[PDB]
């Protein structure tokens, strides 16, 4: 029969429940309190001893009264998996929130499950052309890999991701799982408009994507979890239905921030910068699940937020080691009006290797970086003495680097309402040649401005003729 | 004429160097105070946490 | 062979015949408080009724404090907990070679049961003042910059430190790959078995790595020990210790292992996690008070035994990750002063084309020339100091005021020397390939050659030396010491070639 | 037999709580013993927590300890053997041998905690101890009977330096010497024991001139936190009861403070600044003040001081300064120039540099050398920016002379032959002053910079000058 507890304590997002006899709900299990509303969910975080557990609420704890009856549901949080969830908008608690009735799947899975084992691992080095110059050229993304966008507030991780969804997701065929963690509901409402219009989501048709949303208005339990819901769904599409899954998370930072939000109330001594002492392994459990395995490929882009624009903050510091290509957004670079505001010198990928991209793309890359790194080394002399004090070889490198720099900027179709110029997509072979020519000085005689915010090398010769009139 | 044209240039150049390093000083001064400030708070926290236990 | 399923059922028939403690008080966050276990040892292993294992770390008056090796969903209040009667320990012996094991030394590759010559504990006293010797054998990495500038010795501990994504793992890897030169031989005392400890790495990344080891037939002499990102804090913290023992077997038994700790920054992150949750009050940056002791006792376990004790060595390459180049942060500082020198890798160096992005300025091996090969030593006379003087003159060059024939001279050579030490990943070089390169650079035969062309010089040179003066190359190798006539042949040989 | 028994009630890392019957507690600083399968485990009482319970610190690893296990009161502080019987032996923190040469057969043992000599027992003397090392003897000369610290961040050459000292001082020294290894590298210790034998200073089948006390970093805080006092006591005994000259070598004294650090919180103390224990000042005081020349006899000590993160204003080293008669500051900046030893000629100080002690001429040379380098340091702005070109002629010469001088302050150590392949050169104090005097008055302006680098006395400057011009 039903197992019922009593609400002994409420502090913020934490509820303490006492259970009458012996059989205490397992750690990670869902509990339910019936509201006048619908119901409130709870997740058993720990056994306090003496038949009391301490839970994290998946929703607000307003109005809870000490002594309240709490129903044990005898399992982790469940979510509808499989083809039934495609084009549905989902909860943290795996429910329909798209005002469109029950998600009638066959199976409901726990959100909590162990990461794929070591024997089950599976690697490969296949490029995934993006049409984005900086990436294509400098830090190539990999099919079935783990990509991450790093950046502080308003540098453009969200718009960048929308450019990736733009290109890859259209001509991908297989299934997508978009997960809004701790972002704007506006953005999520926009993305639901955006899909019904491209036809990725067809209310009356079939659909290629799925929507899960624990947005920034949610309590920290909701947000500490909603990504695990997304993941479970993707993991089905990967392991059961052996599919290529595109998995966009935005923003994954908001999961670790939520972890800290509750952590002190969970009774923990804090750690450096006031983070939960478990920040690394709580990430390892989640990150280690988003992966390609011998049963299915997963490419994933994750948006990484960077507190206070500090890259060494312990949230992003710990992330990096979980990615396969890392591409960083500089605030400064955006203040130069360079977009995407990538850091040509901080961005990395395992795939920039001659064995993968080939000697030329390899070398056009290095030489581009040396050029940029030199410009960087001189930033100080030029800041005080200016250009006139540089030598001759130095002087050239700078004019060239400033061109390479502007050329790395690219108009994005999705960001059109910010440039004005209709967006461009350059190709990989296109980009390499283009840059190689510039590095052979075959364009030195062109005003720096021409290189700014245009497509491939053809667009440079165009704009320069336009302006030379 | 060449020398007296150069001296003028040296003067003007050195002049701008002083203006820039002037402006740089201002920036780093602001950055200095930030770091100082946080050094105090992060250092303090280490103690507070050690102390509650 | 003839119903293989029937042989496994008959051998696992009669086993449970002699199995007739504490109860759990509270459980949360990898920790279980437990009433009872009265006879239990500090640091003893316990099985929970549910299956999951754990370790006792806080034997307090009322109760015992246990870190778990598993998840905890499976542990409930009141569940019975059981004494093992053993302190954490590992299988050891050459049976491990080729295997990928977890912190406790369980196969995780898929290749079935480990065969061990025995079992060590995870914590073991380091060999004393008494049974040791001077480090005098090279551990040749085949990395030009390293083997001429910061030569590493059989027995020494050598830090690899730098920021994220700088090439720390790459240095360690290229070292392992190199040992092929000796491990496919039959002279047991020239061999170097590698132990690679993965701490806090993601699994696929350990995968991506064992693949490369195999792509290089390098796995037959390695043992990876993995405590990946997702595993319990206790396993992460433990791995390096368990690993140290796995390769202590080699050292104790007359052979030489090489232990790569990739990386201690994470072990400390995890060791921080046990303690904060066990509620031990914190040290600086929330680390425990003896986070230094943590590493010191591990790293001291590397040593070069005396003849009486079998002359076995164990050599350590710990890795450490900094932030923003800051080496003055807690942990790096700790380890920096524990080890016999460091190799600093730098991002700035990297992006302008020095790869390995070793920082000569800051990298040292405190053993020094004692562990260099005599030949390499002979032609590397003063290089490291010179390379310093070179940065000196190159800093004064920024004044862009006219140079004289002395400064331009050393600038030309330093630029070419710099360039001559650049090296592609996965390509460790034999000593006799290294030696003539260094000699050509040092004695200034490279000094009238275009900088972009020094790339082609290297392989074109080696190609010719193999072809023609192979008799030298084979002497350098066999003898390891450039006799006076060998300097002659080499002198001639180089000049010859530089005139194309 | 009248033995006192207790039982272990907690183990938390290096802290072991023990419980005893009614008001019958061993006092603070007493040693306790636990008889374990392999050897014994020494504890040291730290607090009286109350309710008949004491907090101890363990002189070893605490794994394998079972709650409720019998503890035995030794009745007093940790004991070490003392006197001439410790000569040629290696000792661990708890006065036990580690050289496997059998038991240290002395007539007396002694508590390692002891009181520091009264104000009225002090002995002030301005006597000078010639090192052979050019920069020390010129600029910051070490005082016989003095205390002498060697400050240095990691790997700037402390241990090498201190060994160069032992190489020289410890032969010419008529009396006895103790060396304490406090939390260093087991292998460094290994070398020393094998050097001592070969320098002759130790002789396992005859007479030996030195005692060896080891407590390296391979060992838990409690142990690393007391082995200084173990060593220091052996010294004390020769000072006060052999009424004679001792040389006390500690490497590295910073690990006494650190080890104090590592258990502080487990003993339940709120951290002070930079996460150091609240007792830093007084704890260091309570040790350092015993290491001291008194009316009964003289100690002369050389303590290497680790300067963490190269930060001299780090609470630990910053405190140690007050304790030393002479401070030798090694610098990374110096060492990076290939200038060994890495001594900072300006920041190094010694009380004995006073005309009254070394004569006026010595003091004047030493001051001028300092002015020179101070100027050369001050001008390095104008040299970078406007070259060497834009200089006064006196200045151009001051710089010329400063550079020549920088080099003449380096010197090949014997110990460091593995690093320079250059033979160890030792220089006599009068030869130091004369050559610097000469250099200073310009009687050497023609000789090239390289001729002063890594050589001994002015003989060697001339010798090299010609050998190179050839
Ligand atoms: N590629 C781009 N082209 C043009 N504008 C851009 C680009 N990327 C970012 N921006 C501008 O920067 C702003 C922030 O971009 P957005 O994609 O919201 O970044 P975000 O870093 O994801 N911000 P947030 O999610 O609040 O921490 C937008 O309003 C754009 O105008
Ligand atoms: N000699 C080399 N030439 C070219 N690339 C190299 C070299 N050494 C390392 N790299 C590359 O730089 C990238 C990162 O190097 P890595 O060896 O992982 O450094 P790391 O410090 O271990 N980075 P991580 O541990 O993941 O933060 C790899 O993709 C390598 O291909
Ligand atoms: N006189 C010298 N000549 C040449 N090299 C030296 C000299 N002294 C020190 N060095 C170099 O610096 C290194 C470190 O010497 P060492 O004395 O161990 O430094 P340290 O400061 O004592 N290390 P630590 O005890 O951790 O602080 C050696 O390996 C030598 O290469
Ligand atoms: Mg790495
Ligand atoms: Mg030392």
């Amino acid at each position: 029969t039903p197992i019922t507890g009593k609400v002994t304590a409420v502090i913020g997002a934490i509820v303490d429940v006492h259970f009458e006899q012996s059989e205490l709900p397992a750690i990670l299990n869902a509990l339910e309190i019936k509201t006048p509303q619908g119901k409130l969910v709870l997740e058993v975080a720990q056994h306090l001893g003496e038949n009391t557990v301490r839970t994290i609420a998946m929703d607000g704890t307003e109005g809870l009264v000490r002594g309240e009856k709490v129903l044990d549901t005898g399992g982790p949080i469940s979510v509808p998996v499989g083809r039934e969830t495609l084009g549905r908008i989902i909860n943290v608690i795996g429910e329909p929130i798209d005002e469109r009735g029950p998600i009638k799947s066959k199976l409901r899975k726990p959100i909590h499950a162990d990461p794929p084992s070591f024997a089950e691992q599976s690697t490969s080095a296949e490029i995934l052309e993006t049409g984005i110059k900086v990436v294509d050229l400098l830090a190539p993304y990999a099919r079935g890999g783990k990509i991450g966008l790093f950046g502080g507030a308003g540098v453009g991780k969200t718009v960048f991701i929308q450019e990736l969804i733009n290109n890859i997701a259209k001509a991908h065929g297989g299934f997508s799982v978009f997960t809004g963690v701790g972002e704007r509901t506006r953005e999520g409402n926009d993305l639901y408009r955006e899909m019904k219009e491209t036809g990725v989501i067809n209310l009356e048709g079939e659909s290629k994507v799925a929507l899960v949303f624990g947005q920034m208005n949610e309590p920290p339990g909701a947000r500490a979890r909603v990504a695990l819901t997304g993941l479970t769904i993707a993991e089905y599409f990967r392991d059961e239905e052996g599919q290529d899954v595109l998995l966009f998370i935005d923003n994954i930072f908001r999961f670790t921030q939520a972890g800290s939000e509750v952590s002190a109330l969970l009774g923990r001594i804090p750690s450096a910068v006031g983070y939960q002492p478990t920040l690394a392994t709580d990430m390892g459990l989640l990150q280690e699940r988003i992966t390609t395995t011998k049963k299915g490929s997963v490419t994933s882009v994750q948006a990484v937020y960077v507190p206070a624009d500090d890259l060494t903050d312990p949230a992003p510091a710990t992330t990096f080691a979980h990615l396969d290509a890392t591409t960083v957004l500089s605030r400064g670079i955006s203040e130069l009006g360079i977009y995407p505001a990538v850091d040509p010198l901080d961005s990395k990928s395992r795939l920039l290797d001659a064995a993968v991209v080939g000697q030329e793309h390899y070398d056009v890359a290095s030489k581009v970086q040396e050029t940029l790194q030199t410009y960087k080394s001189l930033q100080d002399i030029i800041a005080i003495l200016g250009m006139d004090e540089l030598s001759e070889q130095d002087k050239l490198t700078v004019e060239r680097a400033r061109k390479i720099q502007r050329f790395l900027s690219q108009p994005f179709a999705v960001a059109e309402v910010f440039t004005g110029i209709p967006g461009k997509l350059v190709r990989l072979k296109d980009t390499v040649a283009s840059f190689k020519a510039v590095l052979e000085g075959k364009y030195d005689n062109i005003p720096e401005h021409a290189f700014y915010m245009v497509g491939g090398i053809e667009d440079v010769v165009a704009k320069a003729e336009k302006l030379a009139a | 004429q060449g020398y007296a044209a150069e001296i003028s240039a040296r003067r003007n150049a050195m002049d701008n160097a002083s203006k820039n390093a002037g402006d740089m000083i201002n920036r780093y001064s602001i950055l200095y105070n930030r770091t100082r400030q946080a050094v105090i708070t992060n250092e303090l926290v280490d103690i507070i946490t050690g102390a509650s236990s | 062979p003839t119903e293989v399923s029937s042989i496994l059922e008959e051998r696992i028939k009669g086993v449970s015949d002699e199995a007739n403690t504490g109860r759990v008080l509270a459980v949360g966050d990898g920790i279980a408080r437990v009433f009872g276990l009265n006879n239990i040892q500090a640091e003893e292993l316990v099985e929970f009724s549910s299956g999951v294992k754990g370790m006792a770390l806080n034997l307090e008056p009322g109760q015992v404090g246990i870190v778990l090796f598993g998840s905890d969903r499976l542990v409930k209040e009141g569940e019975l907990v059981k004494r093992t009667g053993n302190i954490v320990d590992v299988p050891v012996g050459p049976g491990l070679l080729g295997r990928v094991v977890d912190a406790l030394g369980n196969p995780i590759d898929g290749k079935g049961p480990i065969d061990a010559a025995g079992r060590s504990r995870a914590q073991v006293k380091a060999p004393g003042i008494l049974p040791r010797r001077s480090v005098h054998e090279p551990v040749q990495t085949g990395l030009k910059a390293v083997d001429a500038l910061v030569p590493i010795g059989r027995g020494q501990r050598e830090l690899i430190i730098g920021d994220r994504q700088t090439g720390k793992t790459a240095v360690a890897l290229d070292t392992i790959l190199n040992q092929k030169r000796w491990n496919n031989g039959s002279d047991e005392s020239k061999k170097l078995y590698c132990v690679y400890v993965a701490v806090g790495q993601k699994r696929s990344t350990v995968a991506q790595l064992v693949q490369t080891l195999e792509q290089h037939d390098a796995m037959k002499y390695s043992i990876i020990v993995a405590a990946t990102a997702s595993e319990a804090a206790p396993l992460q913290y433990l791995a390096p210790f368990t690993a140290a023992s796995i390769g202590e077997w080699f050292r104790d038994n007359g052979k030489h292992a090489l232990i790569v700790y990739d990386d201690l920054s994470k072990q400390a992150v995890a060791y921080r996690q046990l303690s904060l949750l066990l509620r031990r009050p914190p040290g600086r940056e929330a680390y425990p008070g003896d986070v230094f002791y943590l590493h010191s006792r591990l790293l001291e376990r590397a040593a070069k035994l005396s003849e009486k004790e079998g002359s076995g060595s164990l050599t350590a390459l710990p890795v450490i990750e900094t932030q923003g180049g800051d080496v003055s942060a807690y942990i790096p500082t700790n380890v920096i002063s524990i080890t016999d020198g460091q190799i600093f890798l730098e991002a700035e160096l990297f992006y302008k084309g020095i790869r390995p992005a070793i920082n000569v300025g800051l990298s040292v091996s405190r053993v020094g020339s004692a562990a260099q090969v005599k030949a390499l030593k002979q032609v590397a006379g003063s290089l490291k100091l010179f390379l310093a003087q070179y940065r000196e003159v190159a800093a004064f060059a920024q004044f862009g005021s006219d140079l004289d024939a002395s400064t331009k001279q050393t600038l030309v050579r330093g630029e070419r020397l710099t360039q001559l030490l650049k090296q592609n990943q996965y390509s460790p070089l034999a000593t006799e390939e290294q030696v003539p390169l260094i000699y050509a650079g040092v004695n200034g035969h490279l000094d009238g050659i275009e900088l972009s062309r020094i790339g082609e010089f290297e392989s074109s040179f080696l190609s010719y030396l193999k072809s023609n003066h192979n008799e030298l190359l084979t002497e350098i190798r066999e003898k390891g010491e450039l006799s006076k006539e060998l300097l002659a042949s080499l002198k001639s040989a180089t000049e010859s070639f530089v005139a194309t």
